[PDB]
DNA sequence: TTTTTTTCAGACACCACTGC
RNA sequence: AGUGGUGUCUG
């Protein structure tokens, strides 16, 4: 049965750590995308850090957590089904989790049982270039405060493409939504910010999933211009970053 | 050191940049001028026969469009975008196998994502290959987005059968017709490939492969790899002539001569001899067609016989003096119908025999 | 059981009610009227509560068993009804029908409605256990040679005066369509309370609804009636019949005709008929056809039929109905042209 | 899956191509039925998927080869027509192509084998493109076909074609005599009916179809003198109609050959019947009958769902019509 | 050369008023008259071939209905509503890509929101494009709201084949059939566009482009863009003739004459010359076949010849008067059979050569010597 | 009913235009009413016979029957005009040939037996009768063979338009 | 007496039962 | 919403 005698990387990782690691990245995977390398989650190992990267070409999600054990740099793409069922079977955080990744198959020893899956042959893209390289605008807000405003705006949102325009002015944020029925929703929020007036229209479900993934109290958004991406993370850490590339509508 | 292993002559020798493309100067110069002048369309349809370059040209256009240098006629390498595009990693180049994603759910959820900004490149190129296999509703779904795509989206269609596309789909594209490669230029590309790969060869095998590729370079590379396997890494004349059925001798003239005189026993005996030789029936029939063609040529204008066949020259001239042009035309038509219906016969030998039975008994 | 036509059902119902009534046949109208009469007579003898069920692989048999065994707070005298599926008593249904045949009682009355049963296939068990004390009612569509007297009887019982012309017009527009035929008589009674129907009265208020099966087309071809066969072909085109069914139905009889005409040089047609196991009513029309321009239409028509078959089975655009018109005209003593035959 | 001797050299010429890593991924085998293309492809797959191949054969010890022997190997994909259907749908090809995105389960290569490329639907053949063109790493494809020109042009464009030559006639007769013991002319005619492929001739002898061929010969011994070709229907109508139509057309071809005094005919063991065919039937009528028999065989083979009884009945009636004088004969056309 | 002028003529030249359309006058006149008289039918269908102004005219009508001024047949440009419609993303002009909303649940979702009042304009103009893609259930669902919709909702349907619609809908909605465009209109449009694009152009180039557009102006605009890309931003006879892969009619007629006048040596010479120019052989056969058909049509009636090939008109007439129709039919059939047999010829060059040799051998008035 | 509707709408109408509209309605009154509103659109509040006829010709798709009528009559200019109409409409040419083939086949079947006219073609009954009664079966045979041959050779033509035109030219040239 | 149909591929449409 | 089945209609 087990003919994968040699493994590329090995982990003895706490269950809660990988639970957060996947839960902070799962929603950004691609479901049955033509780009077969994007229909999965990239586990990346460098130093003592393990990162999960998931993108569908419209949103990127990267989450990094230390392990303590030094590991060689490695990359692997676990398909949608494998990672979803691994997440499902990942319960009972008391027992540790063993991970054994080879060049062609992945194994996860959870509690007492073993899980096996195959890999996606393709090579995952570099997410460092997707991350904006010159974030000149930085704004901060409250996670729940920002999230509830987005939900209220999303109530009257285009049901097909849930998109809102976010405007940033001095210590002020604006979220405007409209649907084919011209039903307009407008939410204004008090933030701390220093920069220039800028409008950017992006999806609502992606931002709401990003905010739900960051179960924090302070959120920092980094923006460059109206056309490039937005990098959202929490202000209490830098271990999880998200990239929302806007709409041109 | 190949990435994992030697990846076949056809896959390794795709045009990596412009000026590497063999022929196709029409589309090459047109794309270069479009890139340099700023005249960039949103939908290019590269339509042509097999193995003349339609996916390779489209990939080169995708490299040029969203290269880090700019909108450049000649893409570089080294930098990120055109390095990823050739490695099948670049996100903004979405390659669709339209023969597998024929469904309309797939086309619709492809068109769903077109509005989003590109990941890193300027243009979110959609390269749909084997487009003609898309379903009717799939073409009609693509209609209104090929018509008015967003400013950051380019569509690159490639088709072997452009007639099968709806007229509306053809109407919304630049229909670049990829002309087939004539013998000389496909031979030159084979020579350059074999010289750069340090494989010894002979010229005669080169033009044999060139004229047996039917104007398709992918078939030339496939036949070259077959000859490499057969000839132990050498593209030699004998190995190609044994692999690719060719009639070195004049038996194609002998059987034609026996069939002209309406001689039955001789024709059947020579067919049996050819079958013992393991002849290629398609090659025998094409040689007969060419031989009757040159008979007709020397009937119209004397001394039009190629110097190459001077060895047998007089014989055909004798035929030009003897057989009226109408009978030669009839024999040509019969043998050509045999060529057309050779695949659809109970056997190849049986198809040739039926053709020569139809061709043998006109006059008596 | 008592096998009965709809004519005497009333009388039988006046004599008494049995444990189960089986209404079988291919005619919706006859089955419906028989069921209505049975239910009315049952209600006369106290059977007040009714029920309905469609015998289907997804039906809830437990409800049927519960209602048959148990009784209700009111109207204890109860009746039950079941619609048999198109195929009939499926092999997965005969056992549960047997259970019902055990789960019955003198209080309940069972009504069985569906198409005709292939008795040669299905017999005994359920059938005989009902036959103990039941009634079978055969309600099948009268054929063309029998429809005029049925329509005359219906007009007499509905108090209308139909002459031969109106009768034949009604028998023309509505065949296999006895439901719409009865509705047409009802509509004509509504149109004129006079009750006297003449040729123009029926001619104006009638539509060419009809309903034919490929067997009707093949029979019309064998009798060589051009207008009848063409009407049948048009009717199956409008009805949406699959032309390949028509092709097979015609092909069987056409190859039989070819065999008979080839073998008739050595053997009289009677012994050939006996050899091929063909029935007497079929025998008469096939003997009529065999000596009606044979040995030329029997290979020319096979050629045209092969043309239609290949054209139908290669492409997907069909367009074979005109070719079927060609066949309909070739086998009815109306010679065609080689242009359309060969193609 | 029996190994035929004539595969032994050609096997080498292919397996050596897969030993240096120089092998074209998509190898299309052109071989007559029974020539042994399936056994060759199977042996190549066993060599390829073994984790520790020895020389040029399957080791017989590793997990890959023992799973292949067990009929279950996740890295071994086969494309065969669904039972009861002579067609390979697009769904199976598409499923295998999607499964090719995943890595190899056992850490080795991925071997996809199409049983017969001629049965592929147009959609199924097209879905196999862009996967034959650029398959993922360590993916080996295989295909078989009776006649490559019948395949899609683009499909065989991206394939290295290996042709399995039928063995020499004397050697094929020797092999058949070693297998089964009958008259030499019987084996010779069986071979040259089967396009020189000893496998098809052997399958013809093992089955009852040779008795059906003799039945057709008897029905022709009655049919030719009396012009009663309709009777042949009883000897023609069967599930194996194309084979009997091919036999009829080959008898007609032998008659035409004897008319022109050809040295060698096909039905070498049936001289009396071919003599009757030559003497009674005019060569023009013989040619027309041969052409129509071949055309009917091709129509019966190609178009699916066709009625064999209608086709054969029309063919026989048309032949009988042709025998009569004063009628024109078909003209081959473009 | 120029800047990022990527905006292609195909879209940048989409008509924006009823004065900028190239002459669908049977449609434009009816729309203008109805909009002037106010007989604005609640649903109708522009049906035609590709690229002849169905979608464009539908947008122009939406502009005409929703203009800030009174309902007018000539839409304005300073009006905010028409500006939004032209730029797209208008509140009320709901473009419905019917090939993406074929399902009946999508149609039901559309019909639920019908009764809602228009937001900023005066009509909620539903523009269902490529209607023939709707399923049967979607069509029947649309039936009732197509009979009489709310007073503010207008249906603008557009499709290529109006015969695939159930005929009930063909009853419900008006029908306007936009026919293909003559060569003169297409060439005048190309002239005007290249004047406004500051690209020097030549006459024969535009005539060839308009001939090869096949009656549709979107094909003409794509071909013009391809020709501008083939040249250095310049339209010339050489560039268009190389792009279209055709021959000047003089060479084809010279070869056809050499065939007819039994000048086999001239046939060989012109075949060699066409080989030198690198032109497809099947293209040569098709061009000779087209010229033969044109000669036959001239034999039917003098008005057969179009102005596009006027240069050879005289010779056409001569060759029409010299050759009786039976020989023209024989030549056309011989070349047709040659083209049909060309794929199976040993080489395309010698395939065409033997087709010509057969047409010369079977020559009735001057057969090749026996 | 159209006459009454227009008279009560105070719409100026010509008597022949109403008959043209009714014939074009195909038996459905709503078709007549929609065509009537469109005819008022094509004009200025008046239903003129010329405008209605031009609109109907623009909407006309009955090209194959007219082509057969003009080709059997040997009217070359009318045949070429009808081919121009079928070209301007963007009508498929193989479909045009198939429609002509079906019409000729139906004409022959009617000539064999009057019952061959079903209720699917009630719009074009009279013309069919006129063509079946007045044209001998030999000419119909010849034309059917010619059009079958032309459709067989349609793909190998300069273009479909020229192929159809040449097939019809052959059929005319038969003059049988 | 019964006797009645090819096919591969694709697009919808409705209706369980699940799962929140 | 996911999954599975029935059934009908288009080439
Ligand atoms: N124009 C060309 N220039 C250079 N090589 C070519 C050209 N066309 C085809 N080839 C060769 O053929 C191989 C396959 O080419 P490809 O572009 O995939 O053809 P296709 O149009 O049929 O998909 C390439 O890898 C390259 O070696
Ligand atoms: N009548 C016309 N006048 C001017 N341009 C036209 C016309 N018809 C088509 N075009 C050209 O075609 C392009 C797209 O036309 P479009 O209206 O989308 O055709 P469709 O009816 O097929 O949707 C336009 O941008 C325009 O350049
Ligand atoms: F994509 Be090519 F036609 F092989
Ligand atoms: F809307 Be069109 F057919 F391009
Ligand atoms: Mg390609
Ligand atoms: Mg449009
Ligand atoms: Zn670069
Ligand atoms: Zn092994
Ligand atoms: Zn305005």
């Amino acid at each position: 049965n087990l003919d994968d005698w040699q493994s590329e990387v090995e982990f003895t990782l706490p269950q809660a750590t990988m639970k957060r690691l996947i839960e902070a990245t799962q929603f950004s995977m691609a479901h049955q995308d033509v780009r077969y390398y994007l229909n999965g989650m990239l586990f990346e190992t460098e130093g003592e850090e393990l990162r999960t990267v998931a993108t569908d070409g419209h949103r990127l999600a990267v989450c990094s957590m230390p392990i303590g054990q030094s590991l060689p740099s490695h990359s692997v793409i676990v398909p949608r089904k494998g990672v979803i069922e691994l997440m499902r079977m990942l319960d009972g955080g008391d027992n540790p989790l063993r991970v054994q990744i080879g060049s062609n198959n992945i194994r996860a020893h959870v509690g007492d049982f073993i899980f096996t899956s195959k890999l996606v042959d393709g090579r995952f893209p570099d997410y460092r270039r997707v991350l904006p390289k010159n974030p000149d605008k930085h704004l901060e807000a409250g996670c729940d405060l920002l999230k509830q405003a987005f939900a209220r705006a999303a109530i009257l949102s285009n049901e097909k493409f849930r998109g809102v325009r976010l405007y940033v002015s001095e210590n002020q944020l604006k979220i405007t939504a409209n649907n084919p029925e011209q039903e307009e929703a407008e939410e204004i929020l008090d933030v701390t910010y220093s920069g220039a007036e800028m409008e950017i229209g992006f999806n609502v479900s992606y931002v709401l999933d990003v905010l739900n993934a960051l179960k924090c109290e302070n959120v920092r958004m980094m923006l460059t211009d109206s056309v490039s991406s937005v990098q959202i993370e929490d202000a209490a850490s830098q271990s999880a970053a998200y990239v929302v590339m806007p709409m041109r509508l | 050191g190949p990435h994992m292993s030697y990846q076949v002559l056809a896959r390794k020798w795709r045009p990596q940049t412009f000026a590497d493309v063999v022929g196709q100067e029409h589309v090459l110069t047109a794309l270069a001028n479009g890139l340099s002048l700023g005249r960039i369309h949103h939908a290019y349809l590269f339509s042509g026969t097999r193995g003349v370059g339609k996916t390779s040209i489209a990939r080169l256009l995708a490299k040029g469009l969203n290269c880090e240098t700019g909108i450049t006629a000649t893409p570089c390498g080294v930098c990120d975008n055109c390095r990823e595009i050739e490695q099948g990693r670049f996100v903004d180049l979405i390659e669709i196998d339209a023969a597998s994603r024929t469904k309309v759910e797939d086309t619709r959820d492809l068109l769903d994502n077109v509005q989003y900004a590109p990941a890193r490149g300027r243009f979110k190129v959609y390269l749909i290959d084997e487009v003609h296999m898309l379903s009717r509703h799939s073409f009609n779904a693509l209609l209104k987005t090929l018509e008015e795509p967003p400013e950051h989206v380019k569509f690159l269609l490639a088709t072997t059968d452009p007639q099968k596309l709806p007229v509306t789909i053809l109407s919304r594209c630049l229909q670049f017709h990829l002309k087939a490669l004539d013998v000389e230029q496909i031979r030159h590309q084979l020579e350059h490939i074999l010289n750069e790969e340090h494989i010894a060869h002979e010229p005669r095998a080169l033009q044999l492969l060139a004229r047996a590729a039917e104007g398709s370079l992918r078939d030339a590379l496939s036949l070259t790899d077959q000859a490499i396997a057969s000839g132990d890494g050498q593209v030699s004349t004998q190995a190609v002539s044994a692999m690719l059925g060719t009639l070195d001798d004049d038996q194609a003239l002998s059987l034609v001569e026996a069939m002209v005189e309406a001689n039955g026993e001789r024709v059947m005996a020579l067919i049996n001899e050819a079958a013992a030789r393991g002849i290629e029936w398609e090659a025998l029939l094409v040689e007969m067609l060419g031989l009757l063609h040159r008979i007709a040529m020397v009937q119209l204008s004397p001394a039009a016989l190629g110097n190459d066949m001077a060895a047998i020259e007089l014989r055909m001239r004798e035929l030009a003096r003897t057989i009226p042009p109408t009978d030669i035309q009839l024999y040509y038509q019969t043998l050509l119908i045999g060529r057309k219906e050779l695949p659809y016969a109970p056997d190849r030998r049986m198809g040739v025999e039926m053709t020569l039975l139809r061709a043998l008994a006109f006059h008596p | 059981m008592i096998r009965l036509y709809p004519e005497q059902l009333r009388a039988q119902l006046n004599e008494g009610l049995r444990a189960a009534y089986l209404l079988l046949g291919n005619d919706p109208l006859l089955l419906q009227e028989s069921q209505d009469a049975v239910r009315q007579v049952a209600a006369a003898q106290g059977f007040e509560e009714h029920h309905t069920f469609s015998i289907d692989p997804n039906t809830d048999w437990n409800a049927i068993f519960s209602l048959c065994q148990a009784m209700s707070l009111f109207a204890s005298r109860q009746t039950l009804l079941l619609l048999l599926p198109e195929n009939g008593p499926n092999a997965a249904i005969n056992e549960q029908l047997l259970t019902l045949t055990g789960l019955l009682h003198d209080d309940l009355l069972l009504i069985v409605r569906g198409n005709k049963l292939s008795k040669a296939q299905e017999n005994a068990a359920w059938f005989t256990a009902l036959a103990n004390r039941s009634v079978q009612v055969t309600c099948q569509t009268p054929e063309q040679a029998q429809l005029p007297r049925w329509v005359a009887a219906r007009a007499k019982q509905l108090n209308l005066e139909l002459d031969d012309a109106a009768n034949q017009v009604l028998c023309y527009c509505y065949e296999g369509n006895l439901l719409a035929l009865a509705q047409a008589l009802e509509r004509l009674s509504l149109l004129w309370p006079d009750g006297k129907l003449t040729l123009p009265r029926v001619e104006q208020a009638v539509n060419d609804a009809a309903h034919f099966t490929p067997f009707h087309w093949v029979d019309a071809l064998l009798m060589g009636k051009s207008k009848r066969a063409l009407h049948i072909l048009q009717q199956l085109r409008l009805e949406g019949s699959e032309p390949v069914i028509l092709l097979r139905t015609l092909q069987r009889e056409l190859l039989l005709l070819v065999n008979l005409k080839r073998q008739s040089a050595h053997t009289p047609l009677r012994a050939l008929f006996d050899k091929h196991r063909v029935w007497q009513n079929r025998r008469g029309m096939m003997g009529e056809a065999l000596n009606r321009l044979s040995q030329t239409q029997l290979r020319q028509a096979v050629q045209l039929l092969t043309r239609t078959e290949l054209t139908l089975k290669q492409d997907y655009g069909q367009s074979v109905w005109a070719e079927l018109e060609g066949l309909s005209l070739l086998l009815c003593h109306k010679p065609l042209a080689d242009v359309f035959i060969d193609g | 899956m029996r190994w035929y001797p004539w595969l032994r050299p050609d096997f080498e010429k292919l397996v050596a191509s897969y030993q240096a890593g120089r092998g074209h991924h998509a190898l299309l085998i052109q071989a007559l039925p029974g020539m042994g293309d399936d056994a060759l492809i199977y042996a190549l797959s066993r060599y390829l998927l073994c984790q520790q191949p020895q020389g040029h054969k399957s080791c017989g010890h590793c997990r890959g080869c023992q799973l292949m022997q067990a009929g279950t190997h996740p890295d071994y994909y086969t494309l065969a027509p669904e039972k009861g259907k002579n067609t390979l749908g697009v769904d199976a090809v598409r499923e295998v192509t999607e499964k090719l995105n995943e890595h190899a389960r056992l850490g080795g290569a991925k071997v996809v084998w199409v049983t017969d490329a001629a049965l592929l639907t147009d959609a199924a053949a097209n879905a196999l493109l862009k996967t034959l063109e650029e398959p993922p790493a360590e993916t080996w494809f295989f295909l078989a076909t009776r006649e490559p020109e019948r395949l899609l042009a683009t499909l065989r464009s991206r394939c290295r074609l290996h042709y399995l030559a039928p063995p020499p006639e004397q050697y094929a007769v020797t092999w058949l005599s070693r297998e089964v013991t009958m008259s030499q002319d019987a084996l010779l005619a069986a071979l040259r009916l089967s396009a020189g492929s000893p496998g098809a001739a052997l399958a013809l002898f093992q089955g009852d179809n040779w008795q059906a061929r003799e039945t057709l010969c008897q029905a022709l011994a009655y049919s030719v003198p009396s012009g009663d070709w309709y009777s042949l229907l009883a000897a023609l109508n069967h599930e194996q109609a194309p084979a009997r139509l091919h036999w009829l057309a080959t008898l007609l071809m032998d008659a035409l050959k004897r008319h022109h005094g050809a040295a060698q005919v096909t039905n070498v063991d049936v001289p009396g019947l071919v003599a009757e065919l030559a003497n009674h039937l005019s060569p023009s009528r013989l040619q027309a009958i041969l052409g129509d028999v071949c055309h009917i065989r091709e129509q019966l083979m190609s178009v699916t769902g066709i009625n064999r009884e209608l086709l054969i009945t029309d063919l026989l009636l048309r032949i009988e019509h042709y025998l009569q004088p004063g009628v024109v004969l078909p003209v081959p056309h473009l």
